[PDB]
C-alpha cells in the first residue's frame, strides 16, 4: 500500500521514503480520530479493533500515483459528498492516472518537497495542494487547480 | 410508605433545558426560507418522528421541531444532511474547523443547523491545539491559511496540444490490464487514425491575487534576521551547527545547545549558507538569551522546586541583590551581555563567601540555565565573550500591517485609522466635533456608543428600542404572505405580475376594515364576532397574540413622552393618517374636480368643528387651505421636524392647527354634480402603517431616555451649539441633518438607515494587542482583487469602453453620478414616477426572471433575490426619464422632438420654461400644469419597460447619450452570472454573497471613477479602489449580503443583530479581557471573503 | 462541599429497596446526596456514627452526657 | 440571613476547580494555583457587568460558551 | 461617572487608563458589602437611622466622665 517497489534488495533512499509514509499514514488517521471523535460518532471498540477500523477507513482513500521518480508518490484523497460530482468518476485507477500531470508539475515547481497533501475547497469548487513537513506542520509551498478542468 | 419521606424531602429536578446551555439557546432567523408555508392543523413535531428521533445529536433535534407541517418537516430534514456533508469534508483539516466558525455565512448571519455549537466546539479546538503557541494565535493563524491559495483561471487551449496530453493517459493507465480477451496473438493496427474526444482548456495560476500573511510575532519577544520565511529558535540552531564547517571547534557549544519563541528571516536549509561566518555566531549569542524562558519559569509557578534551575535562579536573584549595597531579573541578564565596562566592573570584586570573582560565579549558572545539565563549556562561552543585522527585539505596540492606507506613527493615529474603515458613523462623530466645545457635548448624547459609562447616547437606545417591535411585525407578515401561497404558485406569479398585486390590496382592505369594528365595539363594552371569511380570521388571529399593540402604547407612556396619556388602548387599535397618493391618483383619472372642491371640501368640515368656539369664516378657509398644501408635501417626501414639535406627529388637525373629529361619512356636492367624501383618501395597507408608526416611536422614545423628553428644547440646544463655531451655517445644517435621520425622516440622500452601523469608541491600546487589527488588514486587501478585476472586465469589452470614458468627460460624468445616485429621483418634484413605478409592478416585469428560472433553484432563494434588482433597476430607470426631461427643457431640440412622442405641446412647454425661470428651487410643480405634465412622464415611463426588457436599445432614444451607458447595462450584468453558475451550479449562500457583488459593484466603481476625475487627479486600480472605502466602508458591503437573503421585516432583525454582537465584544475586549470567544464574535464582517473570491476569480475566466 | 453536582441525580431513586432500613433521620441525612460518591460516602459515615453510641449504650447515664459532649453534635 | 446565601455560591467555586486540580497537585505547585482563581473570578466579574446594563435597558440575555461561566451565574 | 476606558498619556509615552485599577474578586467584595450594610441596619433599628446625630449623642455623652479624653476613644 505504500507503493515502494523494491522487496529483494533496497537502499536507504527507500527507507527514507518508508519512515516519511508511515508518519503520513499516522496523521492521516489521527485527523479522522479526531474528526469521528468531536461528532460523537466513535464505535464502541477499543484496542486492536479500533485500530483495524481506522486503517480500513483510511486505506479506501489512498491513491499511488505513478510518475515523477521511481517509487512514485502516495495521496490521500478528501472526503467527498458525491464523487462523480468532483472527481468526474467512482473508480480510482483513472484518478490516478489524471493526477500525473498535476503532481509531476508540483514537484518540478518545488524539488525540496519531500511529500504532499490534498485537499477540496467547497466553496469556490477548487482543489488545493500543499507541502507538509513531520510533527503535522505544513510548509509554505501551495497550488491551486479548478475541478472543470481535472473533470 | 418509607419512600414517600425520601421524595418529599428531595429537591425538585432542574429543568431539561437548564442543562444543554451554550447549545441549544431568534426563530425568525431561522425559518426565513420556510415562511410561506401554510400552517396545518393540529400538526404535532413529536408525534410525527416516533422512533426516527433517536439518530440526531440534540441540537438537529432543536432544528427540526420548528416545523408546522409534513411538507415543512420534509424540507429541514433534507436540509439537514447536506449540512453534514458539507462539514464532512471539511474535517479532514482539524485547523480549518476553526475557520468554519467566521467564513460561513448561514452561520454567521442566519439559517444555518446551529450556531453556538459550532462557536463553542471551535474555541474547545483552539484552546486543546495550543497544549501559534497561544489561544488567540490559533484563531488568527486559522483563517490566514485557507485564504492563502492562489487560484486558477480558464483559458482557451488549442485542440491538438489536449488530445496529445489525453493520449498519454490511457496509455500509462492500461498497462494494468490482464489482457485475456483478444490476446497479442490476434492483434493488428486500425486502417484508420482515432482521436480522443477531448476540451480545448488549460488552466493557468493567476497573478493579481496578493500573497497574504498574518503576523503573529509583534507582542511576543522574537529574533529578527537581516532586517520572509518563520520558524522557530530550537529549529534554527540545528541548521546552523549542520552547515557549519567554517566555525572554530564554538560548534560544540551550538550542539548542546540545540539539545536545551519566533524568527523570521526577511529553503531554510539556503538562508543560512548566504551568511559570513562572523554573523552566524552572533545568532547563536543572541540565542543564548534562552534564560528568559527559564528565568519566567521559575517566577510563575510552572518549576516548582525541581532542582539545579530553583537553585540557580535563586543565587542569580542574591547576586542582583548584593551589588546595589556594595557597588528585576531581565534587565541584570539582559546587562550582562549588552555591555562592556558592565563586566568589567564585576572582576574587581570577589565574593563575600566563596573563592572567585563576583563575575566568575555568575557565568557558572547561566550555562545551567541555558543548558539544563547541572554544572565543562564554560571556556566555549568565556570566548564567545569578545556590526551585524541580527537583532532581539521587545514586543512593540504597532503591528506590521501590509495595506497601505492603515500605516500611521503611533497607537492612537492607527486605532482612528482603522475604525474609520470599518463603520460609518466614525467619521460623522470625529466631524462634529470639529465644531467648537458646546458640539463636543452634545455630540456624545446623539451618535457614540460608550463603553465604559452607563451614560449612552439617543442612538444606542433607539436601537435597542427598535428591535422589540420588530420581533412582533415578523409574526404578522408570514401570515400575510402565508395568505396567497395558495391560488399563487410561483409559476403564476411570473406570468401576471400586474394583477398579482391587487390580490395584497384586498386583503389589506378587508382586515384593515374588520379591525375598525372590533376596536369600536371593545371600547364601549360590546361583543366580538368573527367574520365569514376563513383568511380574515386567520389574519386578525395572527394580530391580537402578535401583541406588539400594548407593547407599543406601554413603551411610549415610559418616561412621559409628551402628551401620550391622551390616546386610548386595545388590542385592535390601529392609528390614523390621511394619504397623499390617493389624492392625486383620484385626481388624476377625472378631470371634472379641481383644487377649488376639495378645499371647499375641508372647509365645511371646519367650519362645523370649531363652532362652539365662534370660528370666523376666514379661519375656516385658511385651514382648509393649509390641509392641502401640507398634503402634497407629505406624497412628494419633502416633510421634515421643526414642524410636529407641539406633540406627537400622527395627528392630522394638530400638524394643521401648529403650521397655523371628520365625519368621514358626510357627503359632499362638486359643481359637476359629482358626490365626494374625505373617506375616500384613507390609508388602508397595514404593513405599510406599522413599520412606519414603530419606525418613529422607537426613534421618539430613544431620544426621551437620552435627555429630551420634548423636542421643544432640543432644537433650543441645538441653536444655541451652532453658534460657537466659526462658520454657524453649516453646524446647523449638520445637526438638523442627523436629527432627521435619527427621527426617520427622508433627507433625499441615498444612504442605509443611521441605525445600522455603530460609533464604538473606547481603550485604544487593549484593542492593539488582541489581534483585530491584522484580521481587518486581510479583508481590506481583497478589495484590491475585485475592483481590479472589474476595472479590466470593463476595459475588455466593447461596452466596457465608451462606458468608463463618459465617466471622465467633464460634460457629462456629473450627469451620469447624478443618475446612479439616485439624487434626483428620491425626494422632490419628480418622485411620483418612482412611487408608479414602485408598488405597481412586480418581478416578473424584469423579464430576466424567466431567462432564469431554472437553473436557479427555484426556491425562495431566487423570489427573495429577485426583489432586490427590481429595486435597484426601478432608481436607475427613473433617474434617466428626469434627466432627460430637464434636458429637453433646457432647450436641446433633439430631446423635444422625443419628449413630444408622448404628448408635449408648445403650450405646456411654454408654461414649463416661464415656471422654472422664476423660481429654480421648485420642492413641487405648480397646480396649474401639475396633472398634465405628471401624466406625461408616466406614460414614457411604462414604455421604456416593455421594449428594454431584453436589454437592448429602442429606436426612438438613440438621442441620449448617458442612455447609451445605463440602457444596455442588464446585458453586460448578466455574462458574469453565466459564468459562476458555470462554476458552481447550485445557489448556496456562498454563490449568493458573489452573485450579488456581481451585480452591485461596478456602479459603485463608476461613481468613484467620475468623483476622482472632476478633482483633477490620476484614475489608477489603486485610487479606485482607496476611493471606494470611503463611500462604502466594509460594514457596509455585508448590508448587501443581507438585503439580498431576506426582504422586509425579516432584514431589519439580522441587520441589527450583527452590531450589537460586536458592540458587547468589542466592549469586554476594552476592558481588559480577551477571550478567543469575543475575538470570534467581534469580527461578523469576515463572513463576505470566500464569496469575494468567487465573485473576483470569476470575472477572468474565458468563454 | 467540593464534590461535583450530578446531572439529573436523584437520590430517592437510587436507594430502591433499600430504603427499608433507616431509622426516620438517617434517611434525612442521606437525601441530600447530590451524586453517586456523596451517596457512597454519607452511607459511610452513617455506619460509624451506629458504632460508636453501641459502645457508649452499655450504660444509661453515659447516653445522657453525651448530648453535651459530642462536638459533632452540637 | 446574608451568609445563608452566600454559602452557595463559595460551593460553587469550590466545585469549579475540583477538577483539574486534585489534592495531590494542590500540594506541589502552590504558587500557580492561586491564578486559577483569579482567572475565573475576573470572567465570573466581567459577565456580570454585561447582564446588568442590559437588563436595565429591555434588552435580553445571553449566555456565554465556557460551561463554568454560565454555572457560576447560574 | 467615570469614564473608565479614556486613555491617557503620561511622559514616557506609556498609555494609562483607570480601568486597571478597578477591584475583580467576587467574594471578597460579597463579604465586605454584606458585613458594612448588616452593621448599618442594626444600628438604625435601635433608633439612629442617620449617623449625623450619632455622632452628637457620643461628644455629648463624654463629656460627664472626670476624664472626658478616655471615654471618648
Amino acid at each position: 500500500m505504500l507503493g515502494i517497489q523494491s522487496w529483494v534488495f533496497t537502499s536507504d533512499a527507500d527507507e527514507k521514503a518508508a519512515q516519511a509514509r508511515v508518519s503520513q499514514v499516522n496523521s492521516a488517521m489521527n485527523n479522522e480520530y479526531v474528526y469521528n471523535q468531536q461528532r460523537g460518532s466513535l464505535p464502541a471498540l477499543v484496542g486492536d479493533d479500533l485500530k483495524s477500523w481506522l486503517m480500513g477507513k483510511v486505506a479506501s482513500r489512498t491513491v499511488r500515483v505513478k510518475d515523477g521518480t521511481d517509487n512514485g508518490a502516495l495521496l490521500v484523497l478528501p472526503e467527498v459528498g458525491d464523487k462523480q460530482k468532483v472527481f468526474g468518476s467512482t473508480d480510482n485507477g483513472i484518478i490516478e492516472s489524471a493526477l500525473t500531470e498535476s503532481v509531476t508539475n508540483f514537484k518540478k515547481q518545488y524539488p525540496q518537497a519531500t511529500t504532499v497533501q490534498m485537499d477540496y475547497d467547497p466553496l469556490t469548487q477548487e482543489l488545493i495542494f500543499q507541502g507538509v513537513n513531520a510533527e503535522n506542520q505544513l510548509g509554505t509551498t501551495r497550488a491551486s487547480i479548478p475541478a472543470a478542468d481535472f473533470r | 410508605n418509607p419512600s414517600a419521606l425520601v421524595q418529599a424531602m428531595q429537591k425538585p429536578v432542574a429543568s431539561v433545558t437548564d442543562s444543554f446551555k451554550a447549545t441549544l439557546s431568534a426563530k425568525a432567523l431561522r425559518g426565513v426560507e420556510y415562511a410561506s408555508i401554510p400552517t396545518e392543523a393540529g400538526f404535532e413535531p413529536s408525534k410525527a418522528l416516533g422512533d426516527s428521533v433517536s439518530q440526531y445529536t440534540a441540537d438537529e433535534l432543536e432544528f427540526l421541531s420548528d416545523a408546522r407541517s409534513s411538507a415543512e418537516l420534509a424540507q429541514r430534514r433534507s436540509q439537514v444532511q447536506d449540512t453534514r456533508n458539507n462539514y464532512d469534508a471539511m474535517g479532514q483539516n482539524m485547523l480549518t474547523t476553526v475557520a468554519a466558525s467566521m467564513l460561513d455565512v448561514d452561520m454567521v448571519i442566519g439559517g444555518g443547523v446551529g450556531a453556538l455549537s459550532k462557536v463553542s466546539r471551535a474555541t474547545r479546538l483552539a484552546v486543546g491545539l495550543s497544549a501559534t503557541i497561544t489561544p488567540l494565535d490559533v484563531v488568527g493563524t486559522s483563517v490566514g491559511i485557507a485564504m492563502s491559495a492562489i487560484p486558477g483561471i480558464r483559458k482557451v487551449a488549442k485542440a491538438e496540444q489536449v488530445q496529445q496530453g489525453a493520449v498519454r493517459g490511457g496509455v500509462n493507465a492500461a498497462e494494468d490490464a490482464a489482457g485475456t480477451v483478444v490476446p497479442p496473438k490476434d492483434v493488428t493496427v486500425p486502417p484508420v487514425r482515432e482521436v480522443p474526444e477531448v476540451q480545448p482548456i488549460k488552466t493557468v495560476a493567476d497573478e493579481d491575487y496578493p500573497k497574504i500573511d498574518i503576523d503573529t510575532y509583534s507582542n511576543k519577544e522574537h529574533i529578527e534576521v537581516g532586517r520572509s520565511l518563520k520558524t522557530t529558535v530550537q529549529n534554527a540552531v540545528l541548521a546552523v551547527t549542520a552547515l557549519g564547517d567554517d566555525l572554530p571547534e564554538v560548534r560544540a557549544l551550538g550542539r548542546a545547545l540545540g539539545a536545551s519563541r519566533a524568527e523570521i528571516f526577511n529553503t531554510l536549509s539556503d538562508h543560512v549558507r548566504g551568511m559570513s561566518t562572523y554573523e552566524k555566531t552572533i545568532l547563536l549569542h543572541e540565542a543564548a538569551h534562552a534564560k528568559t524562558g527559564r528565568s519566567i519559569r521559575a517566577v510563575e509557578s510552572g518549576a516548582v522546586s525541581d532542582g539545579v534551575v530553583y537553585e540557580a535562579v535563586q543565587r542569580i536573584k542574591e547576586i542582583q541583590w548584593y551589588v546595589k549595597a556594595n557597588v528585576d531579573t531581565h534587565e541584570f541578564i539582559s546587562q550582562l551581555f549588552n555591555s562592556e565596562h558592565f563586566r568589567d566592573a564585576l572582576r574587581s570584586v570577589k565574593m563575600p563567601g566563596s573563592d572567585g570573582t563576583l563575575l566568575s560565579n555568575l557565568m557558572k549558572r547561566v550555562v545551567t540555565l541555558f543548558t539544563g545539565k547541572a554544572p565543562n563549556a564554560f571556556d566555549a562561552t568565556l570566548q564567545a565573550f569578545d556590526p551585524a543585522d541580527v537583532f532581539l527585539n521587545a514586543p512593540k505596540a504597532t503591528p506590521d500591517l501590509q495595506s497601505k492606507v492603515l500605516q500611521a506613527p503611533n497607537v492612537i493615529e492607527m486605532n482612528n485609522k482603522v475604525m474609520g474603515a470599518l463603520n460609518r458613523n466614525f467619521s460623522l462623530y470625529e466631524r462634529l466635533k470639529s465644531f467648537g466645545y458646546k458640539a463636543s457635548t452634545l455630540a456624545d448624547q446623539l451618535v457614540v456608543d460608550a463603553t465604559g459609562t452607563e451614560a449612552n447616547s439617543a442612538a444606542h437606545h433607539a436601537r435597542a428600542a427598535h428591535l422589540a417591535s420588530n420581533v412582533s411585525i415578523v409574526q404578522v407578515d408570514d401570515a400575510f404572505r402565508q395568505a396567497l401561497s395558495a391560488d399563487w404558485p410561483l409559476v403564476q406569479r411570473l406570468r401576471h405580475p400586474v394583477l398579482y398585486r391587487e390580490a395584497q390590496r384586498d386583503l389589506s382592505q378587508k382586515v384593515y376594515q374588520q379591525l375598525a369594528e372590533n376596536h369600536d365595539r371593545f371600547l364601549k363594552g360590546q361583543s366580538i364576532q368573527p367574520s365569514n371569511d376563513p383568511r380574515v380570521n386567520s389574519m386578525v388571529d395572527a394580530f391580537v397574540n402578535s401583541n406588539w399593540a400594548k407593547d407599543e402604547l406601554a413603551r411610549v407612556k415610559g418616561a412621559g413622552i409628551n402628551g401620550a396619556d391622551a390616546v386610548r388602548e386595545s388590542p385592535y387599535y390601529l392609528p390614523r393618517q390621511h394619504s397623499g397618493n390617493k389624492l392625486n391618483d383620484f385626481m388624476r383619472n377625472n378631470r371634472q374636480v379641481t383644487k377649488d372642491d376639495i378645499v371647499g371640501m375641508y372647509t365645511e368640515q371646519f367650519s362645523r368643528m370649531f363652532q362652539q368656539n365662534g370660528i370666523t369664516p376666514e379661519t375656516a378657509r385658511k385651514l382648509g387651505a393649509k390641509m392641502f398644501d401640507n398634503m402634497q408635501d407629505q406624497a412628494a417626501h419633502v416633510q421634515g421636524y421643526r414642524q410636529s414639535i407641539a406633540g406627537m406627529s400622527y395627528d392630522d388637525i394638530e400638524n394643521t392647527l401648529e403650521a397655523l373629529e371628520f365625519d368621514m361619512t358626510a357627503q359632499y356636492t362638486t359643481k359637476s354634480g359629482d358626490m365626494i367624501s374625505p373617506s375616500m383618501f384613507v390609508n388602508n395597507d397595514v404593513m405599510g402603517l406599522m413599520e412606519g408608526y414603530s419606525r418613529r416611536m422607537s426613534g421618539r422614545v430613544g431620544l426621551a431616555k437620552a435627555g429630551f423628553p420634548d423636542l421643544r428644547d432640543a432644537v433650543k440646544a441645538i441653536d444655541e451649539a451652532a453658534a460657537e463655531a466659526q462658520d454657524p451655517a453649516a453646524a446647523l445644517h449638520a445637526f438638523d441633518n442627523t436629527m432627521n435621520q435619527i427621527l426617520g425622516y427622508p433627507t433625499g440622500e441615498d444612504v442605509p438607515d443611521i441605525l445600522r452601523s455603530a460609533s464604538i469608541i473606547g481603550g485604544a491600546l487593549n484593542l492593539a494587542n488582541s489581534g483585530i487589527y491584522q484580521l481587518a488588514d486581510m479583508s481590506l486587501m481583497l478589495q484590491q482583487f475585485g475592483i481590479t478585476k472589474t476595472l479590466k472586465a470593463f476595459g475588455s469589452t466593447a461596452f466596457g469602453r465608451n462606458a468608463m470614458d463618459v465617466a471622465k468627460s467633464a460634460e457629462f460624468g456629473s450627469r451620469l453620478q447624478d443618475v446612479i445616485e439616485a439624487r434626483h429621483v428620491l425626494s422632490g418634484k419628480y418622485r411620483s414616477v418612482l412611487t408608479h413605478l414602485e408598488d405597481n409592478r412586480d418581478i416578473g416585469s424584469l423579464g430576466v426572471a424567466h431567462r432564469y428560472v431554472q437553473q436557479m433553484g427555484q426556491g425562495t432563494r431566487f423570489v427573495n433575490g429577485m426583489e432586490f434588482i427590481r429595486r435597484g433597476q426601478a432608481k436607475l430607470v427613473s433617474g434617466l426619464i428626469a434627466d432627460t426631461v430637464d434636458d429637453a427643457i433646457a432647450g436641446n431640440a433633439s430631446a423635444v422632438t422625443a419628449m413630444e412622442r408622448f404628448g408635449l405641446n408648445q403650450q405646456l412647454l411654454d408654461e414649463l420654461r416661464k415656471a422654472t425661470a422664476a423660481n429654480p428651487d421648485m420642492r413641487k410643480w405648480p397646480d396649474s400644469v401639475r396633472m398634465d405634465i405628471e401624466a406625461v412622464t408616466h406614460n414614457m415611463a411604462d414604455s421604456i419597460v416593455l421594449e428594454n426588457r431584453l436589454g437592448e436599445i429602442p429606436a426612438w432614444m438613440q438621442f441620449s447619450s448617458v442612455g447609451k451607458v445605463i440602457l444596455p447595462y442588464m446585458t453586460f450584468v448578466a455574462g458574469a452570472w453565466n459564468k459562476i453558475l458555470r462554476r458552481t451550479a447550485k445557489l448556496d449562500g456562498a454563490t449568493g454573497v458573489a452573485i450579488a457583488l456581481a451585480y452591485q459593484m461596478p456602479l459603485v466603481t463608476l461613481s468613484s471613477a467620475t468623483s476622482i476625475a472632476i478633482s483633477g487627479k490620476p484614475v489608477t486600480p489603486e485610487s479606485v479602489a482607496q476611493r471606494a472605502l470611503v463611500q462604502v466602508p466594509m460594514m457596509s458591503w455585508a448590508g448587501f449580503a443581507v438585503d439580498f437573503w431576506a426582504n422586509g421585516a425579516s432584514n431589519n432583525l439580522a441587520a441589527l443583530a450583527l452590531v450589537d454582537r460586536m458592540h458587547a465584544a468589542m466592549s469586554s475586549i476594552a476592558s481588559g479581557e480577551t477571550n478567543p470567544e469575543s475575538l470570534i464574535k467581534a469580527v461578523p464582517f469576515l463572513s463576505i471573503l470566500p464569496g469575494m473570491r468567487l465573485m473576483g476569480a470569476s470575472l477572468a475566466d474565458d468563454d
